[PDB]
């Protein structure tokens, strides 16, 4: 069948303001089939309270979902989205940059 | 609400 | 102004893992208000918008009973798909459906929609005028000879046409500006240089409602559309969206470019440069 590979966005909900809680998002979309890993990452770690919409479908018929989790951004700490599909022969690593 | 009647392709 | 309601299926089979798994999100306009997962614990309708949470037990029983049988339906579905392309049972296979009703200010049907697609291809669709179907290959007409000799678009339209409406009208009712009031993009350019010579001018727009917005860059009045770099527009999770364009711009002619953003919530569009 014809498989397609997620794109991926990491960005805030809000502006990022050092020292405010926000919230970190990871949005992968036009994907087929809908089976997906998505982790976030604070410093490479896995980061654990992490919620997600439920699974929906674009004119297209392409899946998109938003991972999600509340998160005080600092200076130094780094934080990324990490996405496995069948479609990607590694994991697919996407950096927050506040400027995105 | 979703609809109830149902069609097999 | 015009409103839509929306549902969209999607079913996955598991060879060798159980059932296939049914999943339901409702819509009306760009706000999710409802959900199902056959999957879960104790699997029933759940709201998912705070003006549907008014709604009696009666309203998710009698909703969760339908998404049980609409479930079991696409599982045959699923089967006759899979001997329609000589496929195995060893192969996970996916039916999405997608139904529902648009209608105007005046509250009556504008447009229908009523359409499928197996394994991320479009499959059959009912047509605008609710009484033709297109389908996309030799498979799908082996459906449509089926729902064509059984009259089953006549159904459909009837459905669109009425309780369709009647429900969206009802949740509109409901949720009063939560649906009614676009919210305008909070927006701003911000600026990055990127050597001598080089800068990136960016073009954010934040907090919208609905989705639908244009961005462009202008050099001097006339369109930079293939040097404009876009995002697709973006959830924020808290039932608005983001979007921002993005133009390189020689250093020191940051003046030269305006930002354009087009949206329901601004009767004018806005005008932006870096300054």
């Amino acid at each position: 069948m014809i498989q397609r590979t997620p794109k991926i966005q990491v960005y805030s909900r809000h502006p990022a303001e050092n020292g405010k809680s926000n919230f970190l998002n990871c949005y992968v979309s036009g994907f087929h089939p809908s089976d997906i890993e998505v982790d976030l990452l604070k410093n490479g770690e896995r980061i654990e309270k992490v919620e997600h919409s439920d699974l929906s479908f674009s004119k297209d018929w392409s899946f998109y979902l938003l991972y999600y989790t509340e998160f005080t951004p600092t200076e130094k700490d780094e934080y990324a989205c990490r996405v496995n599909h069948v479609t990607l022969s590694q994991p697919k690593i996407v950096k927050w940059d506040r400027d995105m | 609400s979703p609809r109830w009647y149902f069609y097999y392709l | 102004g015009s409103h839509s309601m929306r549902y969209f299926y999607t079913s996955v089979s598991r060879p060798g893992r159980g059932e296939p798994r049914f999943i339901s999100v409702g819509y009306v306009d760009d706000t999710q208000f409802v959900r199902f997962d056959s999957d879960a614990a104790s699997p029933r309708e759940e709201p998912r918008a705070p003006w549907i949470e008014q709604e009696g037990p009666e309203y998710w029983d009698r909703n969760t009973q339908i998404y049980k049988a609409q479930a079991q339906t696409d599982r045959e579905s699923l089967r006759n798909l899979r001997g329609y392309y000589n496929q195995s049972e060893a192969g996970s296979h996916t039916l999405q459906s997608m139904y529902g009703c648009d209608v105007g200010p005046d509250g009556r049907l504008l447009r229908g929609h009523d359409q499928y697609a197996y394994d991320g291809k479009d499959y059959i669709a009912l047509n605008e005028d609710l009484r033709s179907w297109t389908a996309a290959d030799t498979a799908a007409q082996i459906t449509q000879r089926k729902w064509e000799a059984a009259r089953e678009a006549e159904q459909r339209r009837a459905y669109l046409e009425g309780e369709c409406v009647e429900w969206l009208r009802r949740y509109l009712e409901n949720g009063k500006d939560k649906l009614e009031r676009a919210d305008p993009p909070k927006t701003h350019v911000t600026h990055h240089p990127i050597s001598d010579h080089e800068a990136t001018l960016r073009c954010w727009a934040l907090g919208f409602y609905p989705a639908e917005i244009t961005l462009t860059w202008q050099r001097d009045g006339e369109d930079q559309t293939q040097d404009t770099e876009l995002v697709e527009t973006r959830p924020a999770g808290d039932r608005t969206f983001q979007k921002w364009a993005a133009v390189v711009v020689p250093s020191g002619e940051e003046q030269r470019y305006t930002c354009h953003v087009q949206h329901e919530g601004l009767p004018k569009p806005l005008t932006l440069r870096w300054e």
